[PDB]
């Protein structure tokens, strides 16, 4: 029309990598964007905001979503992990190690979203939720090359690492 | 230094750091989200304003009029930038289309405003008011159609012909006339195009997402309108390009723009949706082949026509010219025929040319060699010329086809294919091999770079060529370590920055060889400043375990800077040996594939590509790039496709859920052999280039295993099951 | 996007009482498609009510010896849940089939129902689409309509409805269960929820203004074998080309839906009463309306095979 609506601003705590924030969000901001510009941890990415590509994956209570496609206000007090909260340069968790090792990552843009995916897979066979691939639909999944790769899908990389993705995640999973 | 002659023994054939596959030295920063990309850099702009464009809602006509009044007035509105307000501007070199429209609209989401607001939420919402009205005017939008009216090639573009095509042809015992397609491809790079601008006074800093540093600068400066000397670029991280982000785009200018207009940092990224039709992508072909081959297989004859379109005054895709050089034949011709197309800009994407033209070569060769009888491997060893066709006294600097060919036979296990199409199944899939052949040029041009010898006895490296995920971090790291007998880990390396030498940057394949050839040049600058500061003749000195010896003499690199560092800079120049000899680079990729016997889906089973590119300076980061490349031959073979609307002159499909890039489900085992090919007539380094050359031939190598599994020749990419559906077995 | 006002109740009737006294209030779930379209402005709600943490999230046995599926169930939950394995197979295979890990995880029972197109038309709003703007013309009709149905269609939209989950759903005579904001119950079977285009193709479903989806709830186990069979381009995160849902028993008999192919999931009961007699007896059935264009065509081929080869899969 002729005018589009002013902010509305609510209060929201956070609880981001183990520390508690307390802002003031646009009900409008995804959580990418508090992330990103609200609270400077820049490490979750953008490559489409609308859920087509992974790139702002971070953990939400231990579960994997696309950060792009929730809203901030959404989750008021939950524990929210990205890829800071995992590990740093000088403590690098064990799957950030595998990336560095297999070379699972060129322009480095998506990795950010596969590590954080990559850590919630392994998770996710071993609480025994199945996949697109799994054969026998009753019995427990094992982590095979095929179920990484099926359930790693909404992690795209452009850069095509992928075969260096899979060696990173099988080595991190052996250990 | 100016590379005029081969080169001879030098300190990088000790090969102590470089050819070793080390650990990217961007990894740390890469795998913990620490690296800073264009739209990250927060400290250097804590209020930085939103920009969001607005792009055309036509493909072509007149902006009648743009009005911003209720844009203006929205929440956290600051300014509303047109091209009327803007004020007058100039055009880069390498920009076709204009990156703000109005009043003229040449394309579909061309810029024509951007809104600037405190945040981004407000921004976008603020953009929805901008009232823009527009008058259509008719514009050409398929290929197709206006294949018929160009039959001539451009004026500076002239036919290349040699001996008698046609007669050669007609006297053929085995002979092939073919089409082919490839669509419109999208580089679809993971980061989004975007740049945040700062001014103070009349100088201009840019941090950006741009693969060539130098044109970058020029190009801004010359559109705006300002001195080049009062623009300083910065782009130390780029989140992939392959080809897109080669020149200045729309969210540059639009952020210089408007942080000029309201006195505040402003950042601006190009939204997804609007990267199709706003940017720029490969231009579909359409290709006509006509090969023929005596009674024992040479070929005699070789014809290759190929359309593309653009935008007036823009770029045909070069989709000949590997025909030129890749096959032996007494009797040739190359044309190119360009249309004018109003559909976005036509630009380059990795492999511009040889990658459309491979894709037709390869499977025209393909049926070739069936006609003939001959297997496709050997079909293409009895065809080899290790000489330019049109001039054989100028020799390959070197060639290795033959080898590339033999050895992925050997390892793929091709001669375990079946030949006759079709008869083999692993339960529902029909499986199939094929093969083709990559082929690139290999370029150089100038580039520098500072290096310093610190106090302390690291090593800093400074030069503008950048890192898109190609690793050139590591192997400049890899090469002022090789030259100054110190650890890699004690060499620090800063990129991408217009206040550092200009590099020749990332693109034409030529990055690694220009760049680390810089740095040699400026390492045996600082090697002659150590010697002359410990009193040794350089001609006789070596460099190890942080020490500088000559013969019976020994001294530590800590005491020759015991007076302060010792900076070098220095520029590598290239001389004639590219037009005395022709340089390239080679591959042959075998790929296994299965067709669904049902259904007609493709999948891929393994891939392997043997590359022949130089010296290999370091295998794990090459392997990346031929892994990545042959995973974006998949798609460029299998679902990459941006659909025309020709009635509304536009990309369809465009964004990351459309425009279909292969997924890690789609990814086979991938396997990668180097060649030892090290090319001294390239450059002191012996290095060609790999990140084009490893898409080069992928794609035709998927089509004919189709082919191989189905008995169904398509020759329209990508090669989707509606293609093969109604020649599959009974269910 | 446009902003909006943000809802949190303590229980299911005040989320309903609000959208009735909200002008333009719109529920939120999963946001995974509310927030792709409203982002683009295609949806553009004045007034959010979150309905997640109501209550609406168990997967329950009835009485009847079926299942009660809460609307704000996860997708992955869904999937994973021991009884839908084991007794509801399709199911679960086809949850599975759709998405990524991360959407599936956020994506819940109702909003699965509620998803929209990805007619590239509709999301573009520079373009024509009747379903969007009515009377504006179909772009997909003479334009790229390779994605789009080719059963069930009208002259004014061609568009399919995308979910994987709602094709097993009315294999399985799945009942969707709501509230009204009056604060009656209703009960719609899904085979009468959605709305064929006709002149009308912006209406899409059954439910009434602000009316809330509480559960879908599923009849006893039919036991056979199970299978969800999805065609796509590449091999994973994209929607169907064709998708056959199928239930065969050991005589051979069974039931069949298809995804893909028309504006909600298409099963025929006489269609699956010819299941014994193979695809092509079927597939005459199933698709004797079917009206394509020329760029979708092949779905017809297509669904015909692929039906051949699942129930080839059933037999061996
Ligand atoms: C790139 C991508 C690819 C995808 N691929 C697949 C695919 O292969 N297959 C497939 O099936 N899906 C796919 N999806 C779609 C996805 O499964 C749906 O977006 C999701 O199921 C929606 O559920 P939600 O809870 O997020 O809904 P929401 O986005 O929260 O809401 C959807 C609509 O439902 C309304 N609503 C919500 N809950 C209620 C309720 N209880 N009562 C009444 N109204 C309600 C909302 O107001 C809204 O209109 C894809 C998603 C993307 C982004
Ligand atoms: N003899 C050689 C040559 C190359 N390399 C390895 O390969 C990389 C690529 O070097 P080169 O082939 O010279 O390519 P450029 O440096 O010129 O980079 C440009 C190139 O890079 C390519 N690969 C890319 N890969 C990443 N991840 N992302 C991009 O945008 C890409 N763009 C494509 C496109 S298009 C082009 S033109 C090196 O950094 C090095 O890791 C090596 O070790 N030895
Ligand atoms: S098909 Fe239905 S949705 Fe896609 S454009 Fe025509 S109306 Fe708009
Ligand atoms: O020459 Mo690569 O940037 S198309
Ligand atoms: S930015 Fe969230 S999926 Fe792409
Ligand atoms: S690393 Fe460049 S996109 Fe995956
Ligand atoms: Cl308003
Ligand atoms: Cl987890
Ligand atoms: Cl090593
Ligand atoms: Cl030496
Ligand atoms: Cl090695
Ligand atoms: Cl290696
Ligand atoms: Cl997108
Ligand atoms: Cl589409
Ligand atoms: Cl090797
Ligand atoms: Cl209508
Ligand atoms: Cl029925
Ligand atoms: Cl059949």
């Amino acid at each position: 029309p002729a005018a589009t609506p002013a902010p509305e601003i609510m209060p929201l705590t956070l609880k981001v990598n183990g520390k508690t924030e307390q802002l003031e969000v646009d009900t409008r901001t995804t959580l990418l964007d508090t992330l990103r510009e609200n609270l400077h941890l820049i490490g979750t990415k953008k490559g489409c905001d609308h859920g087509q590509c992974g790139a702002c994956t971070v953990l939400v209570n231990g579960r994997r979503l696309n950060a792009c496609l929730t809203l901030a206000v959404m989750h008021q007090g939950a524990e929210i992990t990205t890829i800071e909260g995992l590990g740093s340069p000088d403590n690098l968790h064990p799957m950030q190690a595998a990336f560095i090792k297999h070379d699972g990552f060129q322009c480095g843009y998506c990795t950010s979203g596969q590590i954080c995916s990559s850590v919630a897979v392994l998770k996710e066979i071993q609480d025994g939720i199945p996949s697109h691939v799994t054969v026998d639909l009753v019995s427990a999944p094992e982590t095979t090359a095929d179920e990484i790769r099926e359930r790693m899908s909404g992690n795209i990389c452009r850069c095509g690492a992928y075969a260096n993705i899979l060696a990173a995640i099988e080595d991190a999973a052996g250990e | 230094m100016k590379f005029d002659k081969p080169a001879g023994e030098n300190p990088i054939d000790q090969l102590k750091v470089v050819g070793r596959p080390h650990d990217r030295i961007d990894g740390p920063l890469k795998t913990t989200g620490t690296a800073r990309y264009a739209y990250e850099w927060h400290e250097e702009a804590p209020n930085a304003a939103y920009g969001y464009i607005v792009g055309s809602a036509i493909a072509k006509g007149r902006l009648t009029a743009l009005d911003t009044d209720a844009a203006q007035k929205a929440p956290g509105v600051l300014a509303v930038i047109t091209a009327s307000n803007a004020g007058v501007l100039g055009k880069g070199d390498k920009n076709t289309a204009r990156l703000l429209g109005g009043p003229t609209i040449e394309h579909y989401h061309q810029a024509i405003a951007l809104v600037v607001a405190e945040t981004f939420e407000q921004a976008r919402a603020a953009a929805s008011l901008v009232q823009a009205h527009y008058r259509r005017n008719k514009g050409a939008y398929s290929l197709a159609d206006e294949k018929q009216a160009v039959n001539q090639p451009p004026e500076d573009t002239p036919d290349k012909n040699v001996g008698d095509f046609d007669g050669a042809f007609t006297s053929a015992a085995v002979k092939i006339d073919a089409t082919y397609t490839t669509p419109d491809q999208s580089h679809m790079a993971m980061e989004p195009h975007a740049s945040m601008a700062v001014w103070d006074g009349n100088k201009l800093t840019l941090w950006t997402s741009n693969q060539m540093i130098d044109w970058c600068r020029t190009d801004l400066a010359k559109t705006l309108k300002v001195p080049v000397e009062n623009v300083r670029i910065i782009s130390p991280y780029i989140g992939g390009g392959f080809g897109g982000k080669l020149f200045l785009r729309s969210d540059a200018l639009l952020a210089a723009l408007a942080a000029r207009a309201v006195k505040r940092p402003v950042k601006v990224m190009l939204p997804r949706p609007s990267i199709p039709n706003n940017t720029t992508h490969r231009p579909a072909t359409l290709q006509h082949l006509r090969i023929g081959a005596d009674q024992s297989g040479k070929i005699t004859a070789i014809s290759h026509e190929s359309w593309s379109g653009n935008l007036p005054g823009g770029t045909p895709e070069t989709a000949v010219q590997q025909s030129e050089l890749l096959y032996a034949g007494a009797n040739r011709h190359t044309g190119l025929r360009l249309a004018t197309l109003d559909l976005p800009e036509g630009n380059a994407m990795r492999a511009p040319g040889e990658a459309p033209g491979l894709m037709a070569l390869e499977i025209a060769i393909d049926e070739l060699a069936e006609k003939a009888g001959i297997d496709p491997v050997e079909f293409r060893i009895l065809n080899d010329t290790q000489v330019d066709p049109a001039g054989p006294t100028r020799c390959f600097s070197r060639r290795q086809l033959i080898e590339c060919l033999r050895t992925g036979a050997d390892k793929f296990g091709w001669k375990q294919r079946n030949a006759t199409p079709g008869q083999v199944r692993d339960g529902e899939w029909l499986v199939g091999h094929g093969v083709a052949a990559g082929f690139r040029n290999n370029l150089l041009e100038k580039s520098g770079a500072r290096v310093h010898l610190e106090q302390n006895g690291t090593v800093t490296v400074e030069t503008d060529m950048t890192d898109i995920g190609t690793g050139s971090y590591t192997i400049l790291a890899q090469t002022a370590a090789e030259m100054l007998g110190v650890p890699l880990e004690q060499v620090a390396v800063h990129l991408g920055d217009s206040s550092f030498p200009v590099s020749a940057g990332s693109g034409g394949q030529w990055g690694a060889n220009t760049s680390t050839s810089g740095v040699y040049a400026a390492c045996m600058k600082l090697r002659e400043m150590i010697a002359s500061a410990v009193g040794f003749d350089p001609e006789q000195s070596q460099f190890a375990d942080g020490k500088i010896t000559n013969g019976t003499r020994s001294a530590t690199l800590h005491e020759a800077t015991a007076g302060g560092r010792l900076t070098a800079e220095e520029s590598i120049e290239f001389g004639t040996l590219s037009k005395e000899y022709q340089q390239s680079t080679f591959a042959g990729h075998f790929v296994e594939v299965g067709v669904h016997s049902a259904t007609g889906e493709v999948r891929v089973r393994r891939m392997l590509a043997v590359c022949a590119a130089g010296r290999i300076l370091n295998p794990k980061t090459a392997r990346s790039q031929v892994i990545g490349a042959m995973t974006m031959g998949m798609g460029a073979a299998l679902m990459e496709e941006l659909a025309v609307d020709d009635r509304l002159g536009y990309f369809v499909n465009h964004d990351m859920a459309g425009y279909e890039v292969p997924v890690h489900a789609d990814i086979p085992k991938q396997e990668v052999i180097f060649l030892d090919d090290t090319d001294p007539i390239s450059s002191p380094m012996k290095a060609k280039g790999v990140g084009e050359l490893g898409l080069c031939g992928v794609s035709a190598a998927i089509a004919n295993a189709v082919y191989n599994a189905t008995g169904i020749r398509v020759r329209d990419y990508p090669i989707t099951l509606d293609k093969l559906l109604d020649k599959l077995p009974d269910v | 996007m446009k902003a909006f006002t943000y809802e949190r109740v303590n229980t299911p009737a005040e989320a309903a009482l609000s959208a009735q006294r909200v002008p333009g209030a719109k529920f939120i779930a999963g946001g995974t498609n509310l927030l792709d379209l409203m982002k683009l402005e295609i949806e553009t709600p004045t007034h959010l009510i979150d309905v997640n943490g109501l209550g609406l999230d168990k997967i329950e046995v009835t009485d009847a010896g079926g299942l009660r599926i809460g609307a704000l169930v996860r997708n992955t939950d869904l999937a994973a849940h021991e009884r839908v394995r084991r007794d509801y197979a399709v199911l679960s295979r086809a949850l599975l089939a759709g998405a990524s890990g991360q959407l599936r995880n956020q994506a819940t029972t109702a909003g699965n129902l509620l998803q929209r197109t990805r007619c590239p038309y509709f999301y573009d709003t520079n373009q024509p689409c009747n379903k969007r703007l009515p009377g504006s013309g179909c772009a997909a009709l003479e334009g790229f309509s390779r994605q789009h149905a080719v059963v069930g269609v009208s002259e004014a939209c061609i568009a399919t409805h995308p979910s994987d989950m709602a094709v097993a759903m009315r294999l399985l005579d799945a009942v969707v269960e709501t509230i009204t904001p009056e604060g009656k119950t209703r009960s719609i079977t899904l085979a009468d929820f959605y709305h064929p285009p006709g002149k009308t193709p912006h209406i899409e479903t059954a439910l009434l203004p602000g009316e809330l989806i509480v559960a879908v709830t599923l009849p006893p186990p039919l036991g056979g074998k199970h299978i969800y069979r999805k065609v796509r381009d590449r091999a994973s995160y994209a929607f169907a080309l064709v998708s056959v849902a199928a239930i065969i028993q050991p005589d051979g008999s069974g039931r069949v839906a298809l995804g893909g192919v028309a504006h909600k999931p298409w099963r025929i009961e006489a269609a699956d009463a010819q299941l014994s007699q193979g695809a092509q007896a079927v597939y005459d059935t199933l698709f004797a309306s079917a009206h394509p264009t020329a760029e979708n065509t092949f779905k017809l081929l297509l669904a015909k095979r692929t039906l051949a080869s699942v129930l080839a899969e059933a037999r061996a």
